[PDB]
């Protein structure tokens, strides 16, 4: 898994590959790893994938509720605090590693969170098996005061580093862009460099090819 | 360390140390064997140059190798003992690994091979 | 372990030895003889780890056979047992030790006595009127201590043994598939043609 | 504590045609989640019309290939330049492997060529040198993904004649080298998709009475 | 050696249109103590080969001595030591890979990862890797240690394939390598600012550059990082 | 794996499955688990594949040398003992094998020796070895008669392996059959357990529980 | 990490490196290990990041509440609260904290709470992996009642060395200056401090 | 020692055009020992199908449990549950046991009765939604299934062609797994009807 | 383990269950009944770890008895077996798991069928025509697979069983001291007077 | 232990503490860790006492023999010999040695052979447990071509700190001065150096 986060001058963007693996097997070639915590706060996860789903759903929910209570747009720092306090409580047994980014009324934000409950703030971040490939790219090209279109290009290139050079990643590139003015823009499969070639042959069988002992109609009703 | 070649060829093609060995046999007491329909008999002579001989303890000239094979000889007596020990050991070992006693042929073939080795190795006569 | 018993009566020595050989989950065979005759009046029974037991016995056997041929004479049962003990006592500090226990029953033609020797895999040897290896002693010694008399006939010896095997059939978790029994007397070695 | 083994794998595949044989492998060499090379070939021609591959731990595989070739060369010196028959090569390789029975070569070995009637042949070995003449065999990482496919599309396993309800088994045919090569490329594109250690390149060596011929195909690079 | 003590980090390298470039920092670390700063891990052999080494330094120094002595022995009864029968890269490599596999196979490894870079007398680029297990491979780029993880990704953006090697100049290749060293400086806790770099060009021959420093670093942005979450000042 | 061999009036029957497994993965369904030591002597493969195949082939070399030297067919006693003796020299090194050495000589008649890497060597009339072992024994134990016709002996051997192939996950593929006579062994073919199963169920009535 | 706090005439300064490692990978090269728990009470964090962030977050909470109710807390009170968390939870924390602050009654104060939760008040304190390398230098160069500029130098030089030698320390040097005047953050970059 | 490998078994599901298919072996094992050939691993709750591989005690328990919950669901919503929703249910129910979980690999198949879409999904043992239009696999031969499937599958198969494909995919995979086989069953599911077939296979 | 067999013929269900109880080295008893009647037409046999087996059975028993009294009705064998499975499945994630395996043979008066259920200590339940626990299957399934017909009489069933117990006596290392056999039919539960 | 060697204008000086510990017990408070291997080649020992004494004893031997045959050996040659022993026997040595000596061609030279047997020539070197505490101080205070009196101070102060902080270092400070002039031993006691 390769996920990254890059700030730009009017907001923030995150990106992620689309491969997910069980050991050396690829279980899903197009898994979406970009999770919503609330409309303008998104999240990407690495680690145990049941833990990152569970914990983004749970905090998403407490956030929504807290937002309704307070009649206020939800803040990233609240997602941050709620996440970290829960991860810390479970001493790292919840294997969730996240990059969370978003815009709230206080401006635009980018944080990472480790399973044990430590957090980092930064202008650019990566995580996952593809983390080091991605960071090499960010360390090479990041400059201050990126335009939006540069930040997407950069974040997209960073994930590509992971796809190619890391076996843990990837297939396609997903992106979410959160600009301070606007609706959050989520670009499922922004980039799809990895299409299977047509096979040499069709493996459709002649019908009746398979041996059978019984038919039943089954009862739905 | 001593591997001097003692059994070597002389120019007429003979191996004197082996031929000289036969001379020792010719000097040894006569032994003889003859086979029946279904016995074999081995007979040997004693010297009579001395006759305060304790005949019950003094080594016999015929030896058991296994319970079904005997061996007799002429020539150096001390040397005979070494062939016999090796043969007796081979017989017991043969039972052990093949679960049968030796054929007479096999046991002969073994002893001959020992004798032969000693005509072709350094340090030995 | 398998069952290895022996008893020395007045005029002979009786060796009783379990018939089963089992490899893990299956009983491979129910008719195995855990003895070798070492010389016409000397018998060795044995038990312990697989392979080792037979290899050791067949090696002792060939050595005693070699001795007999060489000297045209049969070693006394005491001598055989000392030879065997020494071999086991070398095995123990060796790179891979023979894990084998034995009993040696012999009739000593020179003294006209039967003799029983018990030797474990460490080389611990002892002459006894009756013995056993492993857990076999635990079931049977109670009975032997009680019933044994040095003047027993062979028939009495075999009765006393029948009782021991019954106690083992009753109280012992393993099915050892009966025993083979042999007698060593002044006329040599023979096998009791049936027992349960 | 020093561990003297590693895993670079690696997937290889060998199929015996009826007057030919192929042996194929990806060209990608890995360590953990890293790529070391996207082109580091692992199928070799060793002459006497014999191709070999030793997949697994790359160092042990290289050592073994070296040794075998050197065995071929010495067979020549020693037996009047005689040609080394595939069955003899196999025996010889059992001996090399079993030579290291107590510190094994950590590889799955396959060889290909023609038996002494010009029929296609493939032999496969375990790491301590048990071995088997075999009509087709995959090796390494994605072998579990491929053999079922071949059972099905080469042997027509579990396939029957429509319409009888599995009373008549679908009959077997001989496969053109062209046909066999499609199944090879399809096995490998499938494996590449679903196994992370497979990708980059596919190299195939084809053995016919007329010698050894190589063929290469791009594979996906994630 | 059963466990490495003083250690060198990543060696990195790539090949370009006419030669190869290789580089390595000048540090010997002792766990997390950055102990020795004046350590050359590029070892030139003749005028057409540079061997770069990471891992245990005592073993590196042993390998240096073997290389000196290979040069010395190749000269013996060899009128063409300075000509047709000098050492090629391909030879030095085979020798090292032999030794490594052998030492591994006696459970007593040389605790290193090595990259041999050079130009073959016939003009060809040579770049191969071997390590403590005896494992070997070639690629248009190669790196040990961290470099495998961060440098290769960047150098492969320049030479993704074989076909790109002709297209890649020595200015481009060199700038790529220098940038990688800067990246590793930023992110490898076992690395040093100072390094050595060497070029082997089939026309200019061996250019060896000592005493470089990573320059053009970006840190300014660090002044705006406050706290770890919610602190503003 | 399941392997068996037994003695009867007509010589020896040997029967084995052909499945090789690495964990759950079935490496092969076509392993020759009978080693043809030479045309008069058979061995079976259980435990280590290599260990059996390598050392039993070597045994073939030793038996040949014996015949050149002694001008006489080697006894099964002697052949088995060579292999057990070798194996015992390696005891503790981690060889793994359990095998039957099968032959039929004039002097001994049909004889079977079980040999394993423990050192064990045992003369007997019936043996099965492998993860399918207990299954095979059941069939054989309740049908074996000394004077089975050769045709029925072959069937019994085949049915005993089938039993094991069915229940044991680690046994299957196909059965291989051999008949060992004084003039040597005769191969009696390879039978896919897929097709054989159904046939036997139908022909015999058995395997009632399986839906066919 | 390398961290210190130093009292001087006008108050107190805290410094730290800015590197966070997971083994040899530098997870973050611009960390802020200087952490505010009250206006003029700060701390330096070393040990587990999760543990020290979580602790600091709680102390801040307690002092926010203290303040609401009893006014501004003493630097000593803040050290008490850190200590109480660290001592009472020693079995599951890996946190080494220096606390520093300023008030008018006491000017600058520095307390250090190493592993185990003992507390120690000092004229200066050093900590983190990098500290071991500069015990000698600091004991040799610290004097009481330095000026601000002297003290910024003492820190800058102490940490430049800790960084030089310790692989787990590096990046920029941050400081925080605490005096009647207020609160000054400082930063010094590699090209400055490497060259000293 | 591994709970997901004691009893053995596999399940695979794939989609075609306006239909879905789902299939399992029939083997209950206990290590090497075959125990039953009539251990169906496919259950249904209304028109939603659930395959479960892994530890059999848990297969059983989970079924008993989802029958219970989909019962209560129907009683209150007054309508049968749809697959998208069931999936979430399965997922949340497994994650309740995050630190002590059920040792299973579930697979969901069905057609949404409102939208008409074919739908399938799978999960790890603690309940991450592995969601994929094409196909899903689970069990002791999941590797071999991934292989058959990646080669055999093509999108939009008509129901009678999908049957042929999923059947082949299953059988040839079980034949390379020691711990699967002993029979097999396949459900073909269309919007208004469902046909269930038992397959002839080898028994070893 | 001990021996636990069962077979469902046409009109009844036969349970065969080993008589031995052994504690380590001694066989403590050779006449132990490894069954409890749960209701007049429902029989449970069992085996596994000491204490647990009985405690569990006697607890199941009392529960079914309670049910019968309360409803003045006898639960179907299917229901009893589902109840038992659920109890075992709770045991496994419990603090100390019941290590017990059982077979439940019942005659279902409502459908006039016999039914056999096999349930292991994990709660793995399955309905079968014949079954066993532990290693008992390994020896006997070969024979049952071959000989079993669903239309067998009780007499045929008992013959087929006699053959199974012989195979066990022959190939199995342990002496399990014979079996007790019971039959569950439409008229209830009785014990076969002698398995000679 | 704390040990160092420093080159200066007129040659080179070696210094060391004089404490030897077995755990916390100070086995010897007046150890001589400065050890002569040739007239003007000495070493500093750290690590195992047995190992470093036994090695130094052997090197001395080699150089006595070198001398007999080829005249006086180079400091470099002596370091080669230490290295060869330390490298080639790394698996069962724990020795950290600084070698230092003087000749006229080269004035002072210092080579350090840490664990593992790598060798490193340097202007100065420090080692032993105490050394960690003074990396900062020494990097900050060493300059090349100091006078003798400066260099004795640089050593005295470096080691006074190493001692202050390291519990495995203490006692007197010994030095050995190596120049064209000859060989001077120095000693400094607690009352001098603690007070610096
Ligand atoms: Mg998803
Ligand atoms: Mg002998
Ligand atoms: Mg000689
Ligand atoms: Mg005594
Ligand atoms: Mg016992
Ligand atoms: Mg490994
Ligand atoms: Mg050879
Ligand atoms: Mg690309
Ligand atoms: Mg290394
Ligand atoms: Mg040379
Ligand atoms: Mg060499
Ligand atoms: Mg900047
Ligand atoms: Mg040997
Ligand atoms: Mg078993
Ligand atoms: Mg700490
Ligand atoms: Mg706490
Ligand atoms: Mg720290
Ligand atoms: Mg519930
Ligand atoms: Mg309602
Ligand atoms: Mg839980
Ligand atoms: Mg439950
Ligand atoms: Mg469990
Ligand atoms: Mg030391
Ligand atoms: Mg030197
Ligand atoms: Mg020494
Ligand atoms: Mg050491």
């Amino acid at each position: 898994t390769t996920i990254v986060g890059v700030k730009f001058n009017n907001g923030v963007v995150i990106a992620a590959d689309t491969r997910s693996t069980q050991g050396p097997i690829v279980a899903d070639k197009n898994c979406a790893k970009l999770h919503r915590i609330s409309p303008k706060i998104w999240c990407a996860g690495a680690g145990t994938a049941a833990d990152t789903e569970a914990v983004t759903q749970l905090i998403g929910s407490n956030i929504e509720l807290h937002s309704l209570y307070t009649s206020r747009e939800p803040r990233v720092v609240s997602a941050l605090q709620m996440l970290k306090q829960h991860l810390f409580k479970y001493q790292g047994h919840i294997g969730a590693y996240l990059i969370v980014a978003g815009v709230d009324p206080t401006g635009s934000h980018l944080f990472s969170i480790h399973a044990h409950g430590s957090t980092d703030v930064g202008y650019y971040l990566s995580l996952g098996s593809g983390s080091l490939a991605a960071m090499a790219v960010l360390e090479s090209h990041w400059k201050q005061d990126l335009t939006k279109e540069e930040a997407i290009k950069l974040a997209s290139d960073a994930i590509q580093a992971g796809i190619w050079n890391d076996l843990g990643s990837g297939s396609n590139v997903d992106v979410c862009v959160m600009e301070i003015g606007k609706d959050a823009e989520y670009l499922r499969n922004y980039l799809t460099p990895n299409v299977r070639e047509e096979k040499q042959k069709s493996y459709k069988f002649p019908r009746g090819t398979t041996a059978v002992l019984k038919e039943s109609i089954v009862n739905i009703c | 360390g001593y591997d001097r070649a003692l059994s070597i060829f002389s120019p007429d093609g003979h191996i004197f140390q082996v031929e000289y060995a036969l001379e020792a046999v010719k000097r040894g007491t006569c032994a003889v064997g003859v086979k029946g329909k279904n016995c074999v008999v081995l007979g040997c002579e004693r010297r009579s140059t001395l006759k305060l001989q304790d005949t019950r303890i003094t080594p016999s000239k015929v030896s058991k190798i296994d319970s079904h094979v005997v061996l007799s000889f002429s020539g150096l007596n001390a040397d005979s003992r070494i062939l016999i020990e090796k043969a007796r050991v081979e017989a017991q070992s043969h039972r052990l690994t093949l679960e049968d006693p030796v054929t007479v042929e096999y046991l002969t073939r073994y002893v001959a091979g020992v004798q032969q080795r000693y005509t072709q190795s350094g340090g030995v006569r | 372990m398998d069952i290895i018993l022996g008893i020395r009566v007045q005029d002979s020595v009786i060796l009783a030895s379990s018939k089963a050989v089992t490899r893990g989950i299956s009983v491979l065979k129910d008719s195995d003889d855990k003895t070798r005759q070492l010389s016409p009046h000397t018998l060795m029974s044995f038990a312990g780890e697989a392979g080792d037991t037979v290899q050791f016995a067949e090696y002792i056997q060939a050595n005693i056979q070699l001795y007999s041929i060489r000297e045209d004479y049969e070693l006394s049962p005491q001598a055989v047992s000392s030879f065997v003990r020494q071999e086991l006592a070398k095995s123990i500090r060796s790179r891979r030790p023979y894990q084998v226990n034995v009993l040696i029953g012999g009739y000593d033609k020179k003294k006209n006595k039967p003799e029983l020797y018990q030797i474990d895999y460490l080389g611990t040897k002892v002459e006894l009127p009756y013995g056993a290896h492993g857990y076999s002693g635990f079931y049977t010694f109670s009975l032997l201590d009680h019933h044994y008399r040095p003047d027993m006939t062979t028939e009495e010896g075999l009765d006393l043994l029948k009782l021991c095997v019954q106690e083992l059939e009753k109280r012992m978790p393993m099915d050892f598939k009966g025993v083979i029994v042999k007698i060593v007397d002044k006329d040599g070695i023979r096998q009791v043609d049936d027992f349960q | 504590q020093f561990n003297p083994y590693g895993d670079n794998g690696g997937t290889i595949l060998g199929i015996a045609g009826e007057d030919f044989a192929v042996l194929a492998g990806d060209t990608r060499n890995i360590t953990d989640y890293s790529i070391n090379s996207r082109y580091e070939p692992k199928v070799f021609d060793c002459g006497d019309n014999i191709v070999m591959s030793a997949n697994g731990f790359a160092a042990d595989g290289d050592a073994l290939v070296k040794r075998f070739k050197n065995s071929v060369k010495w067979y020549h010196f020693d037996h009047n330049d005689k040609k080394l028959s595939i069955n003899s090569a196999a025996r010889n390789i059992q001996h090399l492997l079993y030579g290291k029975r107590f510190f094994p070569y950590y590889v799955h070995t396959i060889i290909a060529g023609l038996d002494e009637d010009g029929k296609g042949a493939v032999y496969s070995f375990d790491p301590v040198g048990s071995y088997e003449r075999e009509q087709c065999r995959a090796g390494g990482a994605a072998a579990s993904l491929i053999m079922p496919f071949l059972d099905n599309q080469v042997n027509f396993k579990n396939q029957y004649e429509p319409g009888t309800n599995g009373k008549v088994k679908k009959p077997l045919k001989y496969l053109s080298v062209e046909e066999v090569i499609k199944l090879v490329r399809d096995s490998f594109t499938s494996a590449t998709e679903r196994h992370i250690q497979v990708g980059d390149g596919l190299e195939i060596l084809i053995v016919t009475k007329d010698g050894v011929r190589k063929e290469f195909y791009e594979l996906k690079r994630d | 050696t059963q466990q490495p003590i003083v250690t060198g980090t990543s060696v990195i390298s790539m090949k370009y249109d006419n030669g190869v470039i290789i580089a390595a920092d000048n540090l010997g670390s002792y766990g997390s103590l950055l102990r020795f700063n004046g350590v050359e891990r590029l070892i030139p052999v003749g005028d057409n080969t540079v061997v770069g080494i990471s891992g245990d330094i005592s073993d590196m120094q042993h390998i240096e001595r073997l290389l000196k002595d290979l040069v010395t022995e190749n000269a013996y009864d060899n009128p063409l030591a300075d000509a047709e029968e000098a050492l090629e890269p391909s030879y030095i490599f085979e020798y090292l890979a032999t030794v490594m596999y052998q030492r591994r196979s006696k459970m007593n490894p040389l605790w290193n990862a090595i990259i041999v870079a050079g130009v073959q007398s016939n003009g060809d680029q040579f770049l191969r890797y071997v390590n403590l297990l005896g494992v070997t491979y070639s690629s248009p780029t190669l790196a040990t240690g961290f470099g495998a993880h961060m440098a290769n990704p960047l150098l492969r953006k320049v030479v993704d394939r074989e076909s790109d090697i002709p297209k890649t100049t020595v200015q481009v290749a060199e700038e790529a390598i220098v940038n990688a060293m800067r990246v590793l400086y930023y992110r490898d806790a076992r690395s040093s600012r100072n390094f050595s770099l060497a070029i082997i060009d089939k026309n200019t021959g061996l250019t060896f550059k000592k005493n470089l420093q990573v320059e053009n670093m970006k840190w300014d942005f660090a002044k705006d990082i406050k706290g770890y979450g919610t602190q503003k000042i | 794996t399941t392997t068996l061999a037994f003695r009867f009036q007509g010589g020896i029957i040997v029967a084995v499955d052909s499945r090789a497994t690495a964990g759950n993965w079935v490496a092969s369904q076509t392993v020759k688990k009978v080693i043809e030591i030479n045309p008069f002597l058979l061995g079976t493969m259980a435990g280590g594949a290599a260990d059996c195949q390598f050392w039993e082939t070597w045994l073939g070399s030793q038996c040949r040398l014996h015949e050149l030297r002694e001008k006489e067919r080697i006894s099964v006693a002697a052949a088995s003992k060579i292999l057990s003796n070798l194996v015992y020299q390696y005891k503790g090194a981690g060889l793994s094998m359990g095998t039957m050495i099968c032959g039929y000589t004039r002097k001994e008649g049909p004889t079977i020796y079980y040999v394993d890497s423990d050192g064990t060597r045992l003369k007997g009339d019936i043996f099965c070895v492998g993860s399918g072992q207990t299954f095979a024994y059941g069939v054989l134990d309740s049908n074996y008669k000394w004077d089975l016709s050769v045709e029925d002996a072959l069937y019994l051997g085949k049915r005993s392996i089938l039993a094991a192939a069915h229940r044991d996950a680690y046994s299957g593929g196909s059965v291989n059959l051999y008949h060992v006579t004084e003039d040597g062994w005769i191969y009696h073919g390879n039978h896919d357990v897929g097709e054989l199963f159904w046939k036997v169920k139908e022909e015999e009535g058995s395997f009632n529980n399986v839906i066919g | 990490t390398s961290i210190m706090a130093v009292t001087f005439k006008d108050g107190v300064i805290l410094g730290a490196d800015s590197r966070t490692t997971t083994g040899a990978y530098i997870a973050n090269r611009v960390t802020d290990k200087l952490t505010r728990v009250h206006d003029k009470i700060w701390c330096c964090r070393s040990g587990s990041a999760a543990d020290t962030q979580a602790i600091a977050d709680i102390v801040q909470y307690h002092l926010e509440l203290y303040t609401s109710q009893y006014g501004t807390p003493s630097t000593e009170t803040a050290a008490s609260v850190f200590k109480e968390l660290c001592y009472e939870n020693k079995d599951n924390l890996t946190a080494g904290i220096i606390v520093a602050g300023y008030d008018d009654k006491n000017k600058g104060e520095v307390y250090t709470i190493p592993l185990g939760g003992s507390v120690h008040k000092l004229p200066y304190a050093i900590a983190g992996s990098g500290s071991t390398f500069i015990y000698g230098y600091c004991d040799k160069n610290f004097r009481e009642n330095m000026s601000k500029e002297e003290t910024v130098d003492f820190i800058k030089h102490s940490l430049s060395q800790a960084i030089k030698w310790d692989g787990s320390s590096g990046g920029v040097i941050r400081m925080v200056v605490l005096t009647a005047a207020g609160v000054e953050r400082l930063i010094f970059y590699p090209d400055e401090y490497e060259q000293l | 020692s591994d709970p997901s490998s004691i009893n053995g078994g596999i399940v695979v599901a794939m989609t075609g055009k306006d239909c879905v298919a789902i299939a399992c072996d029939l083997r209950l094992g206990s290590q090497s020992l075959g125990v039953s050939n009539k251990f169906e691993k496919i259950f249904h709750y209304g028109h939603v199908f659930l395959g479960i591989t892994g530890l059999a005690t848990d297969v059983t328990t989970l079924n008993e449990m989802f029958r219970y919950k989909t019962n209560l669901y129907k009683l209150k919503e007054e309508r049968a549950i749809e697959p998208e929703t069931f999936t979430q249910l399965v997922s949340s129910s497994l994650y309740e046991r995050r630190f002590g979980p059920y040792f299973v690999g579930p697979v969901v198949a069905g057609i949404n009765s409102k939208s008409g879409k074919p739908f399938i999904a799978g999960f790890d043992l603690i309940g991450c939604i592995d969601e994929a239009k094409d196909f899903i696999v689970s069990g002791t031969a999941s590797d071999q299934l991934f292989g058959m499937c990646e080669s055999l599958y093509e999108p939009n198969l008509e129901p009678e062609d999908l049957f042929e494909t999923i059947s082949q995919a299953l059988l040839n995979a079980a034949d390379r797994d020691a711990l699967s086989g002993w029979g097999a069953v396949v459900y073909i599911i269309k919007k208004d009807e469902v046909v269930k077939r038992y397959l002839k296979m080898r028994q070893d």
